[PDB]
RNA sequence: GGCGAGAGACCGAUAGCGAACAAGUACAGUGAUGGAAAGAUGAAAAGAACUUUGAAAAGAGAGUGAAAAAGUACGUGAAAUU
RNA sequence: GUGGAGGCUCGUAGCGGUUCUGACGUGCAAAUCGAUCGUCGAAUUUGGGUAUAGGGGCGAAAGACUAAUCGAACCAUCUAGU
RNA sequence: UCUAGUGCAGAUCUUGGUGGUAGUAGCAAAUAUUCAAAUGAGAACUUUGAAGACUGAAGUGGGGAAAGGUUCCACGUCAACA
RNA sequence: UACUGAUAACCGCAGCAGGUCUCCAAGGUGAACAGCCUCUAGUUGAUAGAAUAAUGUAGAUAAGGGAAGUCGGCAAAAUAG
């Protein structure tokens, strides 16, 4: 509950969420953005071909001293990866926003995801042994994911305001004068 | 789709393996049997028998033979159907040497 | 499944070492259920559980 | 302080910077000055390397001590097809350099020259001069403005030619397409000559004569990140050398508190375009015949191939120039060779060359024979054989 | 100091005794000795019946409550940082 | 010829720790790893028990060792020492 | 009006928390793993079978002393640890 | 009075290549509980996969010369029963 900022409506969207989720902030954030404002069924296909190589996730941040490889083209990258734990969470959490929307009553086919944010959560904390006899930490840094799933309406409106207009004497005068002279 | 055949085919290992680390020769050619089943029946699900692995590791790792003979079968699947339909079933074949022979279509008898 | 400890009282009764004890694969629902010396006693008399064929280590070529 | 001894830079810096060649095919950066009084001609050919083998031949230098005497040379053997001519484009001189105003095409185009403006061919409509093609079948209309176009303008005429890569073992089906200049004179005269060479072949024989000195150039092979050692020929350090020893001990001083351009720094090495020059033809031979391999003093009918096939290349089917010493380039390798640019008499680009023996023995192994008549005669009859 | 009482222009959970809590506790050290951290759902558990997706954790609904912008990671909920 | 002495000798287990001034050098390790080496029946190595306690011990002697602490240990107090 | 434990940017300040570094260094000693089936939501690592290997009796074996203290065995079982 | 007795049950901040007392001890080669192979017994544990650039660590080979190298024959080779 309380979810992130959305400007959608609720009656139209369905909503998933992950808490406390032992998976890398990092690629779970690149994951989620490579389907920001995605149709549902293309994500999930993409996903799935992420998972087998056919294409990859654009590394757009958590991107320092990675690979490159030619999958990044697709994007206008070089540096992209395929963050496998990241990618089974996120299309998880969009199987049960699905199923939430088909329980709503959606067209399941309009569907397309307007919200998903991934944040950080607690870390878990482990020891590292270093030498000269030290001990670092070794930390996990998990994930709270959210989304949610929209139904695409058409164009919404228009009749903009009444534009309000304030006239010197001089200038209605000149219209007037303009308005007499021509048609 | 169609074509549940099965055939007979040669295997020259030995220029597959070639240059590879001895530790991983038998791995490699078990890897490299798999992929000259997906060439040729294009399965990405291929079954070997343990008799074919016997075959690959009788000799040891960095023994593996230049040319092995092989019995594929591409069957129809069962198993709660997977993302494909089909599998390669990879067998041996018993021959004395698999030097000059050629590949040959096998009958459902 | 898990064997580990009928291969153990396997080892056990017949005298021998894991590294002989032979279980059957096709029979393992059956040797689940075997959680005492004696049904595995019982296992090994009906074939399910064999000792095995001890490696041989010839003197011939030292003869 | 100062160097305790002196000792020179370790590579060369006007072959700077060692990078990869921006194409496959290094490209003519200079052409030969023109005399618009000898016939039209190509400045150029285009051929790709199929090895290199041995030669024998009588010296004529007078004043050595092998005057007159047999000695032993590696050549390098160039298969030369006959080049396609598809096109010319006029160049105009400005002050800001020469530049293209037109290129006329001819009107059929072959697929393995249209196969070089595709990356997927095997997926295309193949829509390529589609229109170019209907711009002729009215008489001359868009082409023949063209060419009068490029006759009163455009100083310097380039011909484009493109390579029947069909007819090499190469599979690579892919024609590599060429500018050559032309160095005759009456610009009327060179596009004239290339309109009626459209569609058509020029051949070697054409281009090119024996004992003439001829450059050439090609991107030679590579061999990927290589560091400081054989990439620049600098000194091992000493065996007890902590972190390495096959490097650069000091890649500067302290000031300028920066390295600098010219200290050797590991990086590619290899495919970078070269120009070699003044490498001499010891032959152009052909390939409608027989005895490509034979010479005044050897008489027994052998082509130039050796036992087996040129290693990595295949056969020399088609013609052939034989080029004293080594190019750069590998075998499969497109080479451009170009007429030079100075008149070299030197007492050794003048040497008349009169070949005695060509080695055609296999380049796989220790070969002991030139010719199979010749194996079996030494070896006489064996299991095979009935 | 011990037992029993009454007070304060004292401190208010990094303060005040080390200790507002199973504190001389857990833990460390051969040992003498050393020695923490840690308070607050809500008036009341009324601590989320039931449906559905999911292997499950959980989620989405529903529901309790004055309020789940109070859900045992619980009053308010700053900043760094995201 | 016999015999089989030795703080003899080559060389294992073991004890030690030469040289690579090798590996490592935010290590496997607050001293290790590898190879090369000294010695290997005795002034040998080693367990357990026992004695010696801080201006004191113990020292085939390096100011070495005395629980990762030694040209005077560790703990608390004097002490919020100056 | 009285009163003071009254105002922080520093003190290699104290305590707590958080970053960039960075999905980076790295997770490379000890010869070596492979195939199938079963189990299961899920198997490079669990179990069984088959094969290939090692320790090689001054052992990666079978037992013990010190030390540890239930780590033994079974059943269930995976949020954390491995 | 179970059990481990150690590349995971002890001590080293830890499931640390360290340290930590002892018994039993097969066949072959061979002087030999040396090294190498094997039987009994026990493990098959150590994050993996794909490639094979530089520089490394560890192992090696090199024509002709033969210490000219370096403070120094350091290291390695040669010798070897
Ligand atoms: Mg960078
Ligand atoms: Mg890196
Ligand atoms: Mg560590
Ligand atoms: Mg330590
Ligand atoms: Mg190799
Ligand atoms: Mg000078
Ligand atoms: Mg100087
Ligand atoms: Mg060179
Ligand atoms: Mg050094
Ligand atoms: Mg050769
Ligand atoms: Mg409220
Ligand atoms: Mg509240
Ligand atoms: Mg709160
Ligand atoms: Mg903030
Ligand atoms: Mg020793
Ligand atoms: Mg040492
Ligand atoms: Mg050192
Ligand atoms: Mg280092
Ligand atoms: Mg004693
Ligand atoms: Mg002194
Ligand atoms: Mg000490
Ligand atoms: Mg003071
Ligand atoms: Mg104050
Ligand atoms: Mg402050
Ligand atoms: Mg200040
Ligand atoms: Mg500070
Ligand atoms: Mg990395
Ligand atoms: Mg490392
Ligand atoms: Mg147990
Ligand atoms: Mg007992
Ligand atoms: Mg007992
Ligand atoms: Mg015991
Ligand atoms: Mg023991
Ligand atoms: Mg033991
Ligand atoms: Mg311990
Ligand atoms: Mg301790
Ligand atoms: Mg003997
Ligand atoms: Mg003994
Ligand atoms: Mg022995
Ligand atoms: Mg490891
Ligand atoms: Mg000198």
């Amino acid at each position: 509950a309380r979810y992130g900022a959305t400007s959608t409506n609720p009656a139209k969207s369905a909503s998933a969420r992950g808490s406390y989720l032992r998976v890398s902030f990092k690629n779970t954030r690149e994951t989620a953005q490579a389907i920001n404002g995605w149709e549902l069924t293309k994500a999930q296909k993409y996903l799935e071909q992420v998972l087998d190589h056919q294409r990859a996730i654009p590394f757009r941040r958590f991107n320092s001293s990675i690979g490159r490889t030619a999958q990044g083209k697709e994007f206008g990258v070089t540096k992209a990866r395929w963050p496998a734990k990241s990618v089974k969470f996120v299309q998880g959490l969009l199987q049960n926003a699905a199923a939430n929307a088909e329980a709503k009553g959606l067209d399941a086919t309009k569907l397309y995801v307007s919200h998903i944010q991934v944040n950080q959560a607690p870390k878990q904390r482990r020891r590292t042994y270093r030498a000269h006899g030290r001990i670092n930490k070794y930390e996990s840094s998990p994930s709270h994911i959210e989304l949610v799933v929209t139904e695409k309406e058409e164009a919404v409106a228009k009749a903009a305001e009444k534009k309000v207009v304030r006239l010197t004497s001089r200038q209605r005068g000149r219209i007037a004068a303009q308005k007499r002279i021509a048609a | 789709l169609k074509d549940v055949v099965t055939r007979e085919y040669t295997i020259n290992l030995h220029k597959r393996l070639h240059g590879v680390s001895f530790k991983k020769r038998a791995p490699r050619a078990v890897k490299e049997i798999k992929k000259f089943a997906k060439l040729h029946m294009g399965t990405d699900d291929v079954r070997l028998a343990p008799e074919l692995n016997q075959a690959i590791w009788k000799r040891g790792v960095k023994g593996v033979e230049y040319r092995l003979r092989l019995r594929i079968s591409r069957k129809r699947n069962e198993e709660e159907d997977a993302k494909n339909p089909l599998f390669s079933y990879v067998e041996p074949v018993l021959v004395a040497s698999a030097k000059g022979l050629q590949t040959v279509v096998v009958e459902e008898d | 499944a898990n064997l580990r400890t009928q291969k153990r009282l396997a080892a056990s009764v017949v005298g021998v070492g894991k590294r002989k004890v032979w279980l059957d694969p096709n029979e393992t629902s059956e040797i689940a259920q075997a959680n005492s010396r004696n049904a595995i006693r019982k296992l090994v008399k009906n074939g399910t559980i064999v000792k095995k064929a001890v490696t041989v280590h010839s003197k011939s070529r030292t003869r | 302080s100062h160097r305790k001894y002196e000792a020179p830079r370790h590579g060369h810096l006007g072959f700077l910077p060692r990078k990869r060649a921006a194409s496959i095919r290094a490209r003519v950066k200079a052409f030969p000055k023109d005399d618009r009084s000898k016939p039209v001609a190509l400045t150029s050919f285009l051929g790709y390397k199929a090895g290199m083998t041995t030669i024998v031949r009588d010296l004529d230098r007078p004043g050595s001590k092998f005057h007159k005497r047999e000695v032993v040379e590696a050549v390098t053997v160039v298969d030369t097809p006959p080049v396609v001519v598809v096109g010319v484009v006029g160049y105009v001189e400005t002050p800001r350099g020469l530049r293209s105003l037109t290129t006329v095409w001819a009107e059929h185009l072959s697929d393995e020259v249209k196969r070089r403006f595709y990356k997927n061919w095997y997926k295309s409509k193949k829509k390529a001069f589609t229109k170019y093609s209907a711009k002729y079948a009215q008489d001359g209309a868009g082409i023949e403005r063209e060419l009068a176009r490029i006759k009163k303008y455009a100083s310097v005429v380039r011909v484009l030619v493109h390579t029947q890569i069909r007819k090499t073992p190469l599979a690579q089906k892919k024609a590599h397409l060429a500018e050559i200049q032309l160095n005759g004179g009456s610009i009327s005269e060179k596009v004239d000559w290339a309109r009626e060479h459209f569609e058509k072949t020029v051949a070697v024989d054409s281009v090119f004569e024996q004992n003439e000195m001829i450059d050439a150039i090609a991107v030679t092979k590579g061999h990927g990140f290589e560091g400081v050692t054989h990439r620049w020929g600098t000194k091992k350090l000493p065996r007890k050398t902590h972190r390495g020893l096959r490097k650069v001990a000091c890649i500067g001083a302290w000031h300028p508190a920066h390295v600098m351009w010219s200290v050797a720094r590991a990086g590619q090495r290899g495919y970078h375009s070269r120009t070699s020059i003044n490498h001499k033809i010891y032959r152009v031979g052909k390939g409608d015949d027989e005895a490509n391999g034979a010479t005044s003093f050897d008489r027994t009918k052998k082509t130039i191939t050796p036992m087996g096939g040129f290693v990595h290349y295949g056969e020399i089917k088609n013609d052939f120039i034989m080029v004293k010493g080594c190019i750069p380039g590998n075998r499969k390798r497109i080479v451009t060779l170009r007429k030079s640019l100075y008149t070299n008499t030197s007492r050794k680009a003048l040497e008349e060359v009169s070949l005695k023996w060509i080695d055609t023995a296999s380049k796989f192994g220790k070969g002991r024979f030139q010719t199979p008549a010749e194996k079996h005669a030494f070896m006489g009859t064996l299991k095979k054989d009935l």
